[PDB]
Parts: structure tokens; sequence; C-alpha cells
């Protein structure tokens, strides 16, 4: 159980990382969306 | 017909184009990496299926530990080229493009070929990266090939411990072509070494060591 | 071509400009004579004969160490800590059976040339020390693990503290540890060698020895040959 | 599609080159001033049919038993050929019910310029499959792959065997596993999959070559010749030109030769 | 500067094959040529005879200097040198 709760733990990170990192990537998409807006 | 085949190279292409930015350390996103053909058709192709690469144009910045692990990592911009010959016009202007909006490095996808004169102006695009590639040659990820081992590009402080370790010139290690197909798809610049972890049946594993020229 | 290649007195390979051909010899390390065709045990096999032949379990009875040729027997079962470095052991064995099995050789081929002749040792450990007879074994299980631990640690290929020598250095002898772990396992040292202590350290030295022993000699010509 | 023979051959099919001159059965040429009749008897039903610029008629028949063998469809055979001549030939084409399977083109002093074209028809016309690539087979090949309870057990696959190298472009083609398409022209390794490849390639063509008698050469010995024939970065030819372009010692260089 | 401490000497601490035959080699022929001899002979004639009987008790009055590729070199005496 009590490899169980670390594992859950290290999860719980990773997965607060990714949101984050998605956060970050969605402002990037919206800039190159308006770019390729301004190309056209 | 040959449109849905010429569709599925492009998607193909484009999947390949977005495994090597993540091999480089930039950042992709999950669900950007699995997306689907029919996703591509329903984002790029028109009413008639035709296709925009003007569409498929993407941004990305280095994640946390490549930017730790390589500090000279800056902002990638990938475009791809709609004109199936690219000329001169054509590669001043994606270079206006990328020193106006100060890109680290760019990535030029073409079609067909491009002529002598665009390929004499691409040393001169300092102090950015301009990096063409052909549409044919990336619809398979040759990185994901029995035969080619995992090659992964090494630091400047690792470089310094290695040639320390062995007592070493930098022109007594094994060589690597800057032309090399998986030197181009780790954008290798010269002087850069990448450590290749490879199956050997006397030991096991084998790392080998190459450098860029 | 090959004529002025020359192991070096590092472990490299190199020819007469100082150029590196190989970073360890047959990315070994090893003379070319002193190799033998030995078989890794735990490649072949279901998954149950690997877990029959190589599991122990401390807490079901039946599925135990057999009372006959062990004189501790008795104060064995129901110990967690030595459970716990059992269940270490077994972690191991299975990690080098997924790597053995899904990397290095996919085909399954278990038969490869290899230093120093395990079965040979073993069996002149028997004769040596007169291992027949149903006589119980004074070898403790915590000795076995921490001696065959201990010993996959003094296969020296390359000296040094360096931390990249250390990464070569495991390197080198993956597959040679992984043959060791194999056959030195604490079920079959227990059951099918029935070793006691004196013929364990003796097998754990000579082992030791002979990979010394196997070793490529610096200023060999091995372009030439 | 490995487990498959059905799927296998339609693979076969796609990739094997197929130029018209390989159906092409005979070619004519016909002087016929109205296009919109024709002299020859045989073929007046079908053009009349059809119908219901040079008098100079150009024609030629293939061979029904071998389009049918290659799958190929007549619509077909006049696509590519519009496609790789535009607008500047008509061309009509006989029904699949026909006793004679003929096509006829006509242009929109003119005998030896016809005749060019047509040498010219039966040279680069390219029907479909991967260029270079002459004959496919389909061979059976036996993997000992681990069961379900860990055993491992032979298993036979369908895969294909080709004349001719095209790597970069049979690794496209879909229903190809791209991750493990192998030539034994490492020359080609070296141009698609980098150097590593090429090293890989090169030992297990010269253990094939040694092995093939039942002869046994140590690994160690071959991994040295394969790391040596491919330290520089590019395949070192043992040869003259191979060795002696090194930078090497003049003494030691001109010993050799 | 060229030399290297021995607390840092990573070379291999046996005696190779090379090393030893040209040790005896080397001693023997000194041997031959009147040198003194470290160890008690009994009834021993042959150079190469006393050469190995004086290696077997690592009594031989040698050194090997081991060259490292970059020029760089480590000295080992006969007598700490483990040999089979």
């Amino acid at each position: 159980e009590k490899r169980l709760e670390q594992e859950q733990r290290r999860l719980e990170e990773a997965r607060k990382r990714q949101e984050a990192e998605l956060i970050k990537r969605q402002e990037l998409i919206k800039q190159a969306e308006e770019w390729n807006k301004m190309d056209i | 017909e040959d449109n849905n085949r010429i569709i599925s190279r492009l998607w193909r292409s484009f999947r390949t184009v977005k495994e090597m930015a993540a091999d480089r350390g930039y950042f992709i996103s999950q669900e950007e990496m699995d997306q689907s053909l029919e996703e591509f058709r329903s984002k790029i192709c028109d009413s008639m299926g035709n296709p925009q690469r003007k569409l498929m144009s993407f941004l990305a910045n280095p994640t946390p530990e490549a930017l730790e692990k390589y500090s000279d990592l800056g902002t990638l911009w990938v475009e791809f080229c709609d004109e199936p010959s690219v000329g001169i016009k054509t590669m001043r202007n994606f270079c206006l493009r990328i020193q106006e909006k100060n890109f680290s490095t760019g990535i030029f996808i073409y079609q067909n070929n491009i002529t002598p004169s665009a390929n004499k102006m691409i040393p001169t695009v300092s102090p950015a990266i301009i990096e063409t590639f052909q549409e044919s040659d990336l619809v398979v990820n040759i990185t994901h090939h029995e035969l080619v081992p995992k090659h992964i590009r090494l630091s400047d402080g690792e470089k310094s411990q290695l040639l320390q370790r062995y007592k070493l010139k930098e022109s007594q290690l094994p060589r690597i072509q800057r032309e090399d197909p998986v030197a181009r798809y780790l954008g290798l610049k010269r002087g850069q070494v990448v450590k290749i972890i490879r199956r050997s049946e006397t030991s096991g594993r084998y790392a080998s060591y190459r450098i860029c020229l | 071509a090959l004529e002025d290649i020359m192991v070096h007195y590092d472990g490299t390979t190199r020819n007469s400009l100082g150029d590196i051909i190989q970073f360890l010899y047959g990315e070994d390390g090893l003379d070319g004579t002193q190799v033998e065709r030995q078989t890794i045990d735990t490649i072949p096999g279901s998954d149950k004969a690997f877990h029959k032949r190589y599991y122990v379990d401390l807490m079901d009875e039946k599925n135990s160490i057999k009372p006959d040729v062990i004189e501790y027997a008795a104060d064995i079962l129901g110990d967690v800590e030595l459970q716990k470095e059992l269940n270490s052991e077994y972690e191991q064995l299975v990690s080098d059976r997924k790597f053995l099995r899904e990397i290095v050789f996919v085909n399954g081929d278990h038969n490869w040339p290899l230093p120093v002749n395990l079965r040979r040792i073993i069996q002149n450990a028997q004769q040596i020390f007169h291992l027949d007879r149903a006589k119980a074994s004074d070898l403790t299980i915590p000795e076995i693990i921490h001696g065959v631990r201990d010993l996959c640690k003094k296969l020296f290929v390359l000296r040094g503290e360096n931390e990249l020598i250390k990464e070569a250095q495991q390197n080198a002898t993956s597959l040679f540890q992984c043959l060791v772990r194999a056959r030195l396992a604490t079920r079959r040292i227990l059951e099918e060698f029935r070793l006691n202590r004196d013929a364990f350290e003796w097998v754990l030295g000579t082992i030791e020895a002979q990979f010394q022993r196997s070793l490529v000699h610096p200023g060999e010509m091995v372009g030439v040959i | 599609i490995a487990l498959d023979i059905e799927k296998a051959k339609v693979i076969q099919s796609s990739i094997e080159y197929t130029t018209l001159k390989n159906v092409t059965s005979a070619t004519e040429i016909y002087y016929d001033p109205d296009p919109t009749s024709t002299v020859i008897e045989e073929d007046f039903d079908t053009v009349e049919a059809y119908f219901s610029q040079s008098p100079w008629l150009l024609r030629l028949e293939l061979d029904r038993a071998r389009m049918l063998d290659k799958q190929l469809t007549m619509n077909q055979v006049a696509d590519k050929i519009s496609e790789v001549f535009s607008d500047d030939l008509f061309v009509m084409w006989s029904e699949d019910n026909a006793d004679k399977l003929i096509i006829r083109c006509r242009v929109i002093e003119e005998d030896q310029m016809l005749k060019r074209i047509e040498a010219h028809m039966l040279d680069l016309i390219a029907l479909r499959g991967i260029p270079g690539i002459s004959k496919v087979y389909m061979v059976k090949h036996k993997v000992s792959v681990p069961d379900e309870s860990g055993e491992y057990k032979n298993e036979e696959l369908w895969a294909l065997e080709t004349d001719g190298i095209n790597l970069a472009e049979v690794m496209a083609v879909p229903g190809v596993d791209s991750s493990r398409t192998y030539s034994n022209s490492f020359v080609e390794i070296l141009s698609v999959l980098g150097i590593e490849a090429t090293r890989s390639s090169l030992y297990k063509e010269i253990l094939n070559v040694i092995a093939f008698d039942g002869s046994y050469v140590n690994y160690r010995h071959m991994a040295l010749l394969v790391d040596v024939m491919t330290s520089r970065g590019y395949l070192m030819a043992i040869t003259r030109h191979g060795i002696n372009r090194a930078d090497t010692g003049a003494l030691m260089r001109c010993s050799f030769e | 500067e060229l030399a290297i401490l021995k607390e840092e000497r990573t070379t291999t601490p046996y005696l190779t094959k090379y090393e030893r035959a040209r040790i005896l080699g080397t001693r023997a022929l000194q041997i031959s040529m009147n040198a003194p001899v470290l160890v008690d002979i009994e009834g021993e004639t042959d150079p190469l005879q006393i050469a190995m009987k004086e290696l077997s008790q690592r009594k031989i009055p040698l050194v090997i200097r081991r060259y490292l590729p970059d020029g760089s070199y480590e000295d080992w005496g006969c007598d700490e040198l483990i040999v089979d």
C-alpha cells in the first residue's frame, strides 16, 4: 500500500506538469493560428 | 483516389515532422502528437478536399529539461511550402519572416526540389538556422527503423567530460557526416557529438560516440 | 588495411594516428580464445517454468525451499526481511529476462560464446568438496544474495572512479552478469547444486579470477589477427 | 497482411514496376483520313459505337492475357496516356468484351515524328509500381515469437523479395512494415538510414557470406573490420582509393600500392 | 607532467604476456652479461631459468613504463605487478 501511495503521488505530479505544459502550449497554438491567418 | 493517397502521405510527413521536433527537445502537446488522419482531413482539406500547406505551420518552445540541458535551444518555426518548386524569392521571404520574428531555428519543407540559388542563401541566414527537408523523404521516420539505434546529442559539458576521460582530440573520434540522414534529423551542427547506445551480442549494450563534420 | 590497429592500455582500439576505432575491443574487452558457448538460462522456457525454477516463497510452506537440504529450515518461514531480499533477487531476474528477450536476442537464441565456463566451475566444486550425500547445507540465503551481488561488481574490465568509466564498465559486463545471475540463483544453488559454504566462496573466487584472466592484453595487434 | 495471402498478393502487384511495353503485344500505324470513321473493317464497329488533327492513325494491340494478369483496366491505361500527353493526342480504347484488346490514337511529313512518339510511348509510359523494381516474389519466413505463455514457437509469415533496389520509395508504400525493410546494397542503406544502419547491414552481409558454407568466425573480428570500414562517416573501400586516402604516414602508405 | 602519479594509475594491475616475455628476455640477457643475481641459485645454469626464478619471487629489479596513447605514461615496478 505504501508503494501504491507513492506511485499515485508521482502520477499526480506528472499530471500537473502535463497540464501546465499544455496551458503554455495553447498560447503558442493561438499565436501560430493568428499568424497563419495573417499570411492568408 | 489519388487525393486520398496524397492526403495520407502529407499526414504521415506531418506526423514525422512533429516527432522530429519532439526528439530535438521542443514541446509538442500529446493531443497534437496523436492527431489522427480524419482530423487532419477535417482541418486541412477544403470542400473539394485540396489541402493548404499554409495551415500546417506551427511553433514550439523547448521543454524545461531540454532548455536546461542545452542552453542554445530557442524557438522553432516549421513551415510547409505551397509552391512545388522553391526559388530565390521564396527563400528570401522565408528568411525575412524568420528574421522579423527572431526565431532561433526554422525548418522549411518543400515538395519537389530547391533551386541552387536558394541553396546559396541558406548559410547567410545567421544567426538563425534554416534547415530544408523534402516531403518525399519525411514519409517514413527513419529513427523508428530496426537498424537505426538511438542517437542522443551530447551537451557541451558532456563532450568535455568525454574528451577528458579518453584524453582525446576532436579529430580522433569516429565521425558522422553533416548530411547523414540521422544527423539532419537531429539538426546536428559541426563539432557536436552524438552518443549512440547500441545492441551488442557480446556484451548486451554498447555505447559509441560520433562527432559531426 | 588493418595492420596498424592495436589494443591500447586504456582498453580502446586505435590505429597509428591515434583515432579511435572501438571504445572497447570486441565491445566486451575479452580475448578471442577465452570464450565458450554457454546457455543463458533466463531466456528460454514459458513463464510458468521460469517462475517454478527461480521463485522462492517463504510464507507458503509447499512453495518454499525443501527442509532436508538446509539445516536452518525451521527459522526461515515467516521471515519478512529475507522475503524482501528474495523479492529483490527475483525482480532482478525478471528484469534480466525482459532485457535479454526484448532487446538483445529477439529471436530467443540462448547459446552464445561467453567467458569463464560456469558449468565446469560448478562441477569442479562438486567434485572437490564431495557435494554428494543428502547432507543439509549450512549456506544461509543472505550469504548467497550478498555474495552474488558483490561478485557482480568485481568484474573489472576498466579501472577508475570516473562516472563515465563506471557506466562503460557496467555496460561491458551486462550479458555476463545476466549469465551469472541465471546460474547462481538461490533456489538453484540450494537445491540443484547443493553447494555448502566453502564451495560457495570457492566458486565466487574462481569466477572472479578466471574472468580477470580472460581479458584482452594491451599490445594485441588485433587488426592483423 | 503477413498472414493473409490475398492482401500480400495485392501488395506485390502494387509494388512491381509495370510499363506499357510489358502488356503491349504489337503496334501499328495506319492511314485514315476520316476522324469520325475508319478504313479497317475490324475496328469499324467499335469506333462507330464509340462515336454514337492528322489523318495518321496510331493503334496498338494489348495482350489480353497479361493485361488481365497485371489486373489492369483499359480505362487506366488510357488515363495514364492522357495524363502524360495532356490533350496532344486523341485516344480511343476498345471495350473489355472485344475479341482483341486494342487502343487507338491520333495526333491533333509526320510519319517519322509518329514513329518517334510511338517509341517514346513504348519506352517511358509507366502504368503502376515503384520504378526500378523489375520483379517481386512471395516468400514464406519462419520466425520464432514468444507465445502467450512465454514459450518460443515457430510461425510462418509472408514477405516479398524483389529484384532491383529502391529503398526510399518501397518503404513508403502503405501496407509495408517500414520499420523492417532491408536491402543488400549498403550504399543505399547509407544514403537512406545513416551510418550505423550501414554498419549493421555490412556486418550482416559479411556474416552471410562467411557462414553460407557452415564456417564460423568469431564476432569480434568482423566487428573490427566493419568498424574500420565505417569509421570516417562514409564507406571506406578496402582498396588503394580507400586506404591510401587517409592521413597515415607516407612511408606506410607507399608500402602498399 | 607526462608522468602519472601512483595514486591515479588506472592501467591493469597484472603483468601482460608481452611484458612478461620482454622482462624475461631482458633479465636473461643481463644475467648472461654478468649482472648480480638477486635470488639464490640451487643448481640452475640457464639464464632464462634464473630469470624465471627471479620473476616468480618478485625480485626482478626492472620497471615497466606503459605508454598511453596521448604520450603520458605509468611506471609500474615488476615487484608490484601481479604475475600468473
